[PDB]
């Protein structure tokens, strides 16, 4: 069976440079092209570039010319790309394909490696409760995970016990820092009458605040 | 390549 | 450099639907078009190449169709399994280009978000900080507008919002939205809102709350 | 003696019996006198000198022409064997000997044919040579004064994959992805008919330009087939030394190799140079084997000569192994020695004299004694070498008959290899009596016209 | 010793095609034997040669044939930037035939290759192609391993290395018994020759019309090579296939290599990895030592035997004459693990350019005693050198050494009777297995029944 095995996530510092890695699994590298995709939220799928392993010969977009290098080695069954001065903008995620039977197209991809640029170190989060203002038959509470990095976080409610009626969202880019929050619902015959309580890890750091919802 | 040179 | 422009951006459907995606080139391309699928939170696999051969092992509901520059994705009798992104990519010409991509997005009846506001806590406020939290939880259609006002006068900066994918078992979004000012610069102001506009109510549902108050 | 012991019926049988019986046709002869004994005893017992019947082999010279001590003049009136025709006869299992004398003439005719490789890495050669037609004249003028010399060039076949078909350019200038020009590729083109004025070879080669094709191994034995089985173009000459020297330095294709590109015609060893002098079957039919060239080359009595660089000189002398009468020589990288190369095979060539025997019938043998250098016998050899221009050998040769065949008059030739005098040996065998052609049939002395009357006694007719 | 020389079957093609120039049987899903032709000038559908294929159903009256129908349209895509080209003029379509199972593969040895990009080019050159059919079901396939996609400068900067651009795959073809197809390029490599192979079951499963250049990843070439002997050496000239290590999950490859280090021909013996085991070396030059190979038991040990023929072998002869008869050799395989000796039998024509040797085709066991039988054709061969056919008897010594039968062409001169031959199948179900003869000069094939021993 055909298998690409990428590289882990990266997490590296503007200006500096990282070499990312895609072995071939179940077949030899030198078989066929090989392309390396970028992925954005906003921006979309670009292609980088392509390389034959047999010979090296390669072809770049003219958009990350100089600052991206693909190589491969067919001694370790795996193809290479490097970038460099990297910015905010390389934030992405990086995948490597090859085609099934015609030799142009791309059919078969790699599970995808995550980079991250940076300058900030590794910072805890800051736990804060959030509360209700001072009514309704059905009661909503909340956590904010605010300044932190790197991800991720993992967010529970009175340790994995109350896990339906809840909504943990997507982790957000604070200035050089995350910022993550979570809210809960349920009766009002649940709270303040049952403890509640936010459970969150920061394993980077190698912290667990928890912090209890108070009412005011 | 394996012909026609000298 | 050829433009794939793939449409529509999106579409809200039930199973066992026939839908079909579109994608135009800026020029022809004679067939060379492949089609991809990226479910929720994972990689790309391969449907079609070639403008209508289906990779190995896929599923034959799936079919690709069209010419010169215009071609389609069909999906005869939607699964559970094929609500996710789609992208089409040509490699007619050097280099490759990919089309602005398509969700499948699971169709239901429309639901009002329930708004929730929440003050900054004690500890932050001691810390020289101050966020205001509003969620608005399980509603339909995505499509929604969130909105900051600060003594009625709306406010834009230090405003991060964050969206859920659409729930599994409910099929309803979700939203999050925080205002971070200053603890000196939020005691200047009384009042505070978030209001939401959906479809759901031609009158935007408010939440708010006064500083100094409860 | 064998001849009485044998108790012969006939004078036919008493001869059959060995080359020293005799017979005796006398009708006086004693009571049981023996016809059939050795003629000393016949004459013993008073028998007529007349009625003895006793042939005896011979061989007499009918034409014996003196060798050319000059091979210059003359509208070929050159001897170079001598004699040129004898008479022979022999009796049933008897032989005979007799000589003939084979000469390497002087100031004999020279034709030679320049084959040239023109691919690309023969294009510094073509500059070389540009003067080889009055400096090789000037120095076979040691040699003879009858020198001939013609030009032909030869690349490969014109035809995928040999030749380069794209882009169209390409067809016109298979150089043009090299910043040069040279012509469209060509198999082989006659240039230059034998002659003379050489002048016209300095000339013509001066004009002459490369071409340029893909793979290593040319089609140079295409054009040794029609250089040779195109006599009227090329121009050779009948009373004449014809040598082909054939310049290289790379393989050769070889028949078989055509299949490559979709050729599978086998060659047919005929002509197909036009009057466009171009090789028009180059593209349509095979290389030819080196069986087929060894035939033709042989019909023609052409002298191959492989003049070819020292990377294939091994290659080319094991082909020389399997196409007798061809000599090689090591031509330098740019065609600078070919010259004295040419000069050199010219001698090996005349060096050697090898007898050979066509037509020779089922009942004779030959065995041949060789005198060659300085007087030297040498039993059983019919080849002589290390010889130069001038010199002269002789062969002793014996024939021997076995039995006497049904034909009674047979005629074969004895020929040095290459030349063109021979020596036409016109054989009779003499088995018969002559008192067979006046017998008595039906004869009243024998069985009462139950028998015939010949040669004096009485034999059973014909029907008994 | 008994095929049946007096009433024969006769299959005819059009005029000038070359019908008869390659020949195999086939076998339907029913088990109905039939005989594919091939006819590499047949004429195509611009009025110009392309080459055909028949299928002929057996009739003992034979006659004319159906067409095996492919596709002879030349092919443009426009893709990566680049033009791919495939161009079927004179392609040769028919050049060599071979059946396995229910499928035919027909090649054409000089269908030509092209990549164009701006003004630059791959050049225009015989990669040569194979056609897959299944006739019952009308699938259809297609397999051409040398085709690339490599400009000419490139080639230029890396000094012409695996060079495969003029491989001429398809001269030569053959399929294991586990339905592998082994293709022979004697142009491969810069005229070194290698050799092509790739499941059959995978060249369809991989193949897609309008494609041109696609992967098959299970496939695998032979080598280039720096060692001059190889040099212009056309391996892959003739292809077979056999068993030659005693280990039956290993299927050996054969492979003629007929001008082989500086025309001494050679002939070759492989594993499935292209790793040499032996190697047999040519006796005498442009002899073409290897223009053909078969394999085949013909001693009754169970072990499988070589033959190769030299068709331009020059046998010496009185006054140190040589003349061209063409020559066979006979190779016995030894018990266990040892190399293959000098030959056991050599073989040698008569007629002079008859060209003995020319081709050899196991016939399986002709007269049913045991042995299996060989016949060996001299096209040219014969008193009238109208062409001939040699029968040659197995016994436990290896073969006689002198033909049971002969078979004089019933074709008029040039005919080139046997330049293509094929036994060992019962085609009429008589018990016996019979002989097809191909005479592409006359457009014509013969079959000879085995009979009952006389
Ligand atoms: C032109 O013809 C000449 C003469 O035939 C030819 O030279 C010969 O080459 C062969 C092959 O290389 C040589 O054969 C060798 O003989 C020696 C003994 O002298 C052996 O020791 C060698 O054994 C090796 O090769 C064998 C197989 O051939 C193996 O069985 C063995 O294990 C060894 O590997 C080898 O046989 C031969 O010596 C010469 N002969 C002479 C007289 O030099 C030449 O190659 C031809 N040239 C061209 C360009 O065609
Ligand atoms: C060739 O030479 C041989 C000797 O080498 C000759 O043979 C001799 O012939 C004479 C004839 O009188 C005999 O007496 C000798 O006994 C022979 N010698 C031997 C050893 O055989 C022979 O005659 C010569 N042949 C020719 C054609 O001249
Ligand atoms: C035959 O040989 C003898 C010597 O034995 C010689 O004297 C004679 O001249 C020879 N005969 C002929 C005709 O050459
Ligand atoms: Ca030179
Ligand atoms: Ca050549
Ligand atoms: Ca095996
Ligand atoms: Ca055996
Ligand atoms: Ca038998
Ligand atoms: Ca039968
Ligand atoms: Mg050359």
């Amino acid at each position: 069976e055909v298998q690409l095995q990428q590289s882990g996530a990266e997490l590296v510092k503007p200006g500096a440079s990282v070499k990312l890695s895609c072995t071939a699994s179940g077949f030899n590298i030198k078989d066929t092209y090989v392309h390396w995709v970028k992925q954005r939220p906003e921006q979309g799928l670009e292609w980088i570039g392509r390389i034959d392993p047999a010979n090296g010969y390669t072809k770049y977009d003219p958009k990350f010319q100089g600052k991206a290098t693909i190589t491969a080695d067919t001694s370790s069954n795996t193809a290479y790309l490097q970038l460099s001065s990297l910015t905010s903008e390389d934030t992405a995620v990086y995948y490597c394909v090859r085609p099934l039977y015609d030799y142009y197209a791309m059919d078969y991809w790699g599970q995808g490696t995550s980079v991250t640029v940076s300058s900030a170190k590794t910072t805890a989060p800051s736990v804060y409760p959030l509360a209700p203002v001072c009514t309704g038959s059905s009661v909503t509470l909340g956590c904010l995970v605010k300044g932190y990095f790197p991800e991720p976080v993992t967010l529970t409610w009175n340790s994995g016990s109350l896990s339906s009626g809840v909504h943990t969202f997507p982790a957000v880019l604070q200035s050089d820092l995350y910022t993550l929050s979570s809210s809960v619902t349920v009766t009002s015959s649940t709270w303040p009458s049952q403890s509640i309580t936010c459970n969150v890890a920061h394993p980077a750091s190698s912290t667990k605040v928890d912090k209890k919802i108070e009412p005011r | 390549g394996r012909g026609d040179s000298p | 450099d050829i433009l794939m422009t793939q449409s529509p951006s999106s579409m809200s459907v039930s199973l066992g639907d026939t839908v079909s995606i579109t994608c135009h080139a800026s020029q022809g391309i004679s067939s060379n078009i492949g089609w991809l699928q990226q479910k929720p939170g994972k990689s790309f696999m391969g449907l079609i190449y070639y403008g209508t051969n289906l990779v190995d092992g896929v599923p034959s509901r799936f079919s690709g169709s069209g010419s010169g520059a215009d071609y389609s994705l069909t999906i005869s009798s939607l699964d559970s399994e094929d609500f996710a992104d789609y992208y089409c990519v040509q490699y007619a010409q050097l280099p490759y280009t990919f089309g602005g991509g398509t969700k499948l997005e699971i169709k239901r009846a429309d639901a009002a978000p329930t708004v929730s506001i929440f003050p900054p806590s004690s500890e932050q406020l001691t810390s020289g900080g101050a966020s205001v939290v509003c969620f608005l939880n399980n509603f339909y259609p995505k499509d929604i507008n969130v909105k900051w006002k600060i003594d009625g006068s709306e406010r834009q900066n230090g405003v991060l919002n964050s969206w859920t994918d659409q729930d599994s078992k409910d099929s309803t979004y979700s939203m999050s939205s925080t205002l971070t000012l200053t603890k000196d610069e939020y005691e200047r102001h009384n009042s505070y809102t978030c209001e939401a506009t959906h479809k759901t109510s031609t009158s935007p549902i408010v939440k708010s709350f006064n500083r100094n108050e409860c | 003696n064998i001849c009485t012991t044998r108790g012969v019926s006939s004078c036919q049988q008493c001869l059959a019996v060995s080359p020293m019986c005799a017979w005796c046709s006398d009708e006086a002869l004693p009571l049981g006198s023996p016809r059939c004994d050795l003629k000393e005893n016949l004459l013993k017992d008073n028998c007529a000198p007349e009625s003895i019947e006793f042939p005896v082999s011979e061989a007499r010279v009918l034409e014996d022409r003196p060798l050319s001590d000059k091979g210059s003049g003359d509208s070929s009136q050159v001897t170079q064997v001598s004699p040129q025709r004898i008479a022979l006869r022999l009796r049933p299992d008897d032989s005979k000997n007799f000589s003939i004398q084979v000469r390497q003439v002087e100031d004999y005719p020279v034709d030679i044919y320049y084959l040239m490789d023109l691919s690309y890495s023969m294009k510094d050669d073509l500059w070389s040579i540009q003067n080889l037609g009055t400096k090789l004249a000037t120095q076979m003028r040691k040699l003879t004064s009858n020198l001939r010399i013609g030009f032909g060039a030869f690349v490969d076949k014109p035809v995928s994959p040999y030749m380069y078909i794209s882009p169209p350019e390409a067809l016109e200038n298979p150089c043009y992805d090299m910043k040069t020009t040279c012509l469209p590729m060509f198999g082989y083109k006659h240039v230059l008919t034998l002659t003379d004025q050489v002048t016209r070879f300095n000339e013509e080669v001066k004009k002459q330009s490369v071409s340029r094709n893909r793979d290593a191994p040319e089609g140079g034995f295409d054009a040794i087939m029609q250089a040779t089985v195109c006599d009227e173009k090329i121009g050779w000459r009948n009373d004449a030394s014809h040598l082909l020297v054939f310049t290289t330095d790379a393989k050769t294709h070889i028949a078989l190799d055509g299949r490559l590109a979709g050729i599978v015609q086998p060659n047919d060893g005929q002509c197909h140079v036009g009057s466009d002098n171009h090789y028009s079957a180059s593209t349509t039919m095979d290389y030819p084997s080196l069986g087929l060239m060894t035939e033709k080359l042989s019909q023609k009595n052409i002298n191959l000569i492989f003049a070819v660089t020292e990377n294939v000189v091994n290659l080319y002398q094991n082909y020389s192994e399997l196409i007798p009468g061809t000599t090689v020589g090591v031509l330098s990288m740019d065609s600078s020695n070919v010259l004295q190369l040419i000069v050199d095979a010219y001698g090996k060539i005349r060096s050697k004299v090898e007898l050979e025997v066509r037509d020779l019938p089922e009942e004779l043998s030959l065995s041949f004694n060789a005198t060659c250098l300085n007087n030297e016998v040498i039993p059983g050899l019919k080849s002589c070498m290390g010889l130069k221009i001038g010199d002269t050998v002789s062969f002793s040769i014996e024939a021997k008959v076995r039995g006497c065949p049904q034909e009674k008059e047979k005629s074969f030739t004895i020929k040095p290899v290459g030349f063109k005098d021979s020596l036409i040996v016109q054989v009779t065998f003499d088995c018969d009596c002559a008192c067979q052609a006046q017998a008595e049939p039906n004869s009243h002395r024998c069985n009462n016209g139950n028998g015939t009357f010949e040669c004096g006694v009485c034999r059973c007719g014909p029907g008994w | 010793l008994n095929l049946d020389p007096v009433q024969l079957t006769f299959y005819a093609g059009p005029n000038g095609s070359q019908f008869g120039f390659s020949l195999d049987f086939h076998k339907d899903s029913h088990g109905r034997v039939a005989i594919v032709v091939g006819a590499p000038r047949t004429l195509g559908p611009s009025q110009e040669e392309t080459g055909g294929v028949f299928l002929c159903p057996w009739r003992a009256e034979g006659g004319q044939c159906p067409s095996l129908l492919f596709d002879l349209r030349d092919e443009t895509r426009n893709v990566g930037s680049q033009t791919l080209q495939t161009f079927k003029a004179r392609q040769g379509l028919g050049a060599s035939v071979v059946s396995w199972s229910d499928v035919i593969v027909a090649c054409a040895p000089w269908q030509h290759w092209n990549v164009l990009e701006k003004t630059e080019e791959a050049e225009k050159t015989p990669v040569g192609s194979c056609f897959l059919a299944q006739p019952e079901s009308g699938r259809r396939a297609e397999y051409s391993p040398c085709r690339g996609n490599t400009l000419s400068r490139i080639y230029v900067e890396n000094d012409f290395s695996w060079d495969k651009r003029y491989c001429e795959a398809g001269f030569s073809s053959v399929v294991t018994q586990a339905g592998e197809l082994v293709l022979g390029a004697p142009g491969g490599y810069y005229f070194l020759g290698l050799l092509a192979q790739a499941p059959v079951a995978d060249i369809f499963s991989s193949y897609r019309p309008g494609i041109l250049l696609w992967h098959v990843s299970s496939q695998s070439l032979s080598f280039d090579s720096s060692n001059p002997e190889y040099f212009d050496g056309y391996w892959g000239y003739s292809v077979a296939v056999g068993e030659f290590d005693g280990d039956l999950n290993t299927t050996e490859y054969v492979v003629g290599a007929p001008t082989w280090s500086w025309t001494l021909g050679a002939v070759e013996i492989l594993d499935s990895y292209y790793q040499r085991l032996h190697r047999l070396r040519g006796e005498q030059m442009a002899s073409y030592f290897g223009h053909s190979v078969a394999v085949t038991d013909v001693n009754g040990d169970g072990r499988h035997d070589l033959l190769v023929g030299a068709p331009l072998y020059m046998e010496s002869r009185a006054d140190r004459k040589l003349a061209e008869v063409g020559r066979v050799y006979l190779f016995l395989q030894p018990r266990g693990p040892h190399a293959l000796g000098a030959p056991s039998l050599l073989l040698t024509g008569t007629q002079l350019y008859g060209r003995f040797g020319s081709a050899i085709a196991p016939l399986g066991d002709l007269d049913r005693d045991g042995y299996n039988d060989i016949a060996v054709a001299a096209p040219y061969g014969g008193p009238s050198g109208r062409g001939q056919v040699l029968v040659f008897l197995g016994q436990s010594e290896g073969l006689r050494s002198r033909p049971s039968q002969v078979l004089d062409s019933p074709f008029p001169t040039g005919s080139a009777f046997g330049f293509s031959l094929r036994g060992a199948v019962d085609i009429d179900d008589n018990g016996y297995p019979d002989l097809i003869v191909g005479a592409y000069g006359a457009n014509q094939v013969a079959v000879y029944r085995a009979q009952p021993v006389v």
